[PDB]
């Protein structure tokens, strides 16, 4: 309990964090209207909580001493005012799109680690289906005012928070999310329900994931290597009922072969089995297979949880994780866990500096810092822009 | 070469139902019966019913239209030049205003049924009629160079949605379709549904929605600005509690629907 109140007394970046939920360097209804709610050592957790300036977010933070703290939506009264209202007029207007990845949903084709565990070669799943998202926020949706953050042990957040994207309501949330959603069944016994020709978000996914499948699955990561593994996640993916059958038995004839050695197995038995004036189709068919087995084992994998509401609540950045002891740092797609800081290491720099910006977490902050310098111009802007159209 | 050279109400309704569906956008006029406020406001009501309760049983569309289509020539007539006809609609559908603006769940159940009928006799028209009726609303397309600049990405988008809806399995087919096909680019939010369906192609927060599709945007805004003006209808009450004849027949209406 006490490194915390240090943590928070020294350390965690209040001013920066306040800027960013409140979108003004002066107080505003997305501060005071914002929920925030509170996790304890005693078990307890406590919503509705709101904060008029960033020197009462500070002193309530620091008074309270949370584990956690966690970020809600923007409402049209002040959450904290809750005992003056019924239920029914307290609504909210407003929260950052908010996507959740979790490392565990890999664990069909991840075999380095397994459960909260996490390791940089695992990670590069993450980094993909980061860079994946980015490609979709930015090219799709035309977003620009987001940033990645680190869940202190096997995830990552990213917080969208331009505008028109705090703006979505909950049906549209909803459909965005199942834009981004591919990979909507995260069961191994089937070929993906994907239409062909592809849609253009799916095959720019592809064309960005193909150059890392090679490398990724069928060599770091190797899960197919175990014939039943592969019996239970890669067969089931192909579109024919005599090439899964000649496969089983070739490699129950021939086991442990590796991943790599297997799929190129799949290409030259079904060129064995295949010859004819069907044979140009039998290979579409089967590079299909292939490029929706890429998808299947690379595409972000999110939890529907986190975006599926707009008055969700999700542990802050800068918190401090339980169990690891980690800051939930901002991160970017070349992160790896190792590389995150930690609260113990942390009180130990400054015990030997009394300075944060001589600690390890001042990238981060000049990071997050440099991110909410270009959301309030780009606010500034887009209030200039409104104003003139208005007039 | 040789050369040559009340009624406004009645007047008004040929204009509103020249297009043969209408917003029901304006303040009906003169005067009808309280028997046929009654009788008319009820075979909207039937025909909403019918409808509410085969979207509970969870129909189709093809099934709702075989199950509605021959309930007009009985309840409430469509594609008709009758001014009965045409004034039994208006003044029906602005009855159940009244009957069903009192409270946010008839207020959603009304514009879920007035929409989804809205759409049936959407389907009914012809291509001419829906145009026309479309122009009539004050409801852009893509220019040809940026069409050629993304008919990749187009076509890539709408090949599939060109066979399953408009049975073009022929890829030369959907090839000359495509060819000859409008494009319209607004914002993703505007079409959300056909995004999480991913039925459009998305480009720097713009959709980008073929012609033969997007009569989600007309029903939608029917269904919006006949929720504002039932908010707005419940504003006004008040003034309709001045005759007592009607109140005994809009609890009537009401007491179907809780």
């Amino acid at each position: 309990s006490s490194d915390m109140e240090y943590y928070y007394k020294s350390l965690y970046p209040f001013k920066h964090i306040f800027n960013w939920l409140n979108h003004s360097p002066k107080p505003s209804r997305d501060m005071i209207n914002r929920e925030f709610a509170m996790a304890f050592r005693s078990g307890a957790y406590k919503r509705y909580n709101s904060f008029n300036s960033v020197q009462d977010f500070k002193a309530q933070i620091e008074k309270a001493n949370p584990d956690r703290f966690e970020i809600g939506a923007i409402y049209n009264k002040p959450p904290r005012e809750r005992d003056t209202l019924l239920k029914s007029e307290l609504k909210a207007l407003e929260k950052e799109l908010v996507f959740d990845i979790d490392m565990d949903d890999y664990d069909a084709f991840r075999t380095c680690c397994s459960g909260a565990q996490v390791c940089s070669k695992c990670w590069k799943f993450i980094s993909l289906a980061m860079k994946i998202t980015n490609t979709a926020l930015r090219e799709d949706f035309g977003y620009k005012d987001f940033i990645w953050v680190f869940s202190g042990r096997r995830g990552a957040h990213c917080w969208v928070s331009d505008k028109r994207a705090r703006a979505l309501t909950d049906v549209q949330r909803r459909n965005v999310l199942d834009y981004v959603n591919v990979i909507r069944d995260r069961n191994t016994d089937k070929r993906l329900a994907l239409k062909r020709p592809y849609h253009p978000h799916l095959a720019r996914s592809l064309e960005q994931l193909k150059p890392f499948f090679v490398s990724i699955m069928l060599e770091e990561q190797n899960p197919w290597e175990d014939d039943q593994h592969a019996i239970q996640t890669l067969l089931p993916a192909l579109y024919d009922k005599q090439l899964i059958d000649s496969l089983k038995k070739y490699w129950l004839d021939n086991p442990r072969r590796s991943s790599k050695e297997k799929w190129n197995d799949i290409d030259q038995i079904a060129t064995s089995l295949f010859k004819g004036p069907k044979q140009d189709s039998h290979i579409i068919k089967l590079r299909e297979c292939k490029e929706d087995l890429v998808l299947m084992t690379l595409y972000p994998k999110l939890d529907v949880e986190v975006t599926k509401q707009t008055i969700h609540l999700l542990k802050a950045p800068f918190c401090i994780h339980p169990a690891t002891g980690n800051v939930c740092v901002p991160i970017d797609e070349s992160f790896a866990p190792e590389k995150a800081p930690k609260l113990i290491d942390l009180q130990t720099e400054m015990e030997k500096n009394n300075d944060v910006s001589l600690t390890a977490l001042q990238p981060f902050i000049n990071q997050f810092q440099a991110y909410v310098s270009s959301l309030l111009k780009n606010e500034l802007g887009s209030v200039k822009r409104e104003r003139e159209d208005d007039d | 070469m040789f050369r040559q050279s009340s009624e406004e109400e009645k007047k008004l309704y040929a204009r509103l139902y020249e297009s043969k569906l209408s917003f029901y956008d304006l303040p009906p006029q003169g005067e009808i019966t309280l028997e046929q406020f009654e009788i008319w406001a009820i075979d909207r009501l039937k025909i909403l019913l019918e409808i509410e309760s085969c979207l509970s049983r969870n129909k189709s569309i093809k099934e709702i239209e075989t199950i509605i289509k021959p309930q007009f020539q009985k309840l409430l007539p469509f594609n008709t030049e009758s001014l009965e006809d045409r004034k039994k609609d208006y003044y029906s559908h602005f009855i159940l205003r009244l009957c069903f603006c009192r409270s946010k769940e008839l207020r959603e159940k009304f514009v879920r049924a007035e929409t989804f009928l809205f759409k049936i006799r959407f389907n009914m028209l012809t291509s001419t009629d829906q145009t026309k009726f479309v122009q009539s609303l004050d409801l852009q397309f893509i220019s040809n160079e940026e069409k050629a600049e993304l008919s990749h990405q187009l076509y890539q988008t709408v090949s599939a949605s060109l066979q399953f809806q408009l049975n073009l399995n022929e890829e030369h087919q959907r090839k000359q379709y495509f060819q000859q096909e409008k494009f319209i680019k607004l914002p993703f939010e505007n079409v959300i549904e056909l995004v999480g369906n991913r039925l459009v192609f998305l480009k720097d927060g713009y959709a980008y929605l073929p012609q033969f599709q997007q009569l989600n945007l007309l029903s939608n805004e029917f269904a919006s600005k006949l929720n504002q003006e039932l908010i707005k209808t419940y504003q006004y009450l008040p003034r309709l509690n001045e005759d007592d004849r009607l109140l005994p027949i809009l609890n009537h209406l009401s007491s179907g629907y809780t």
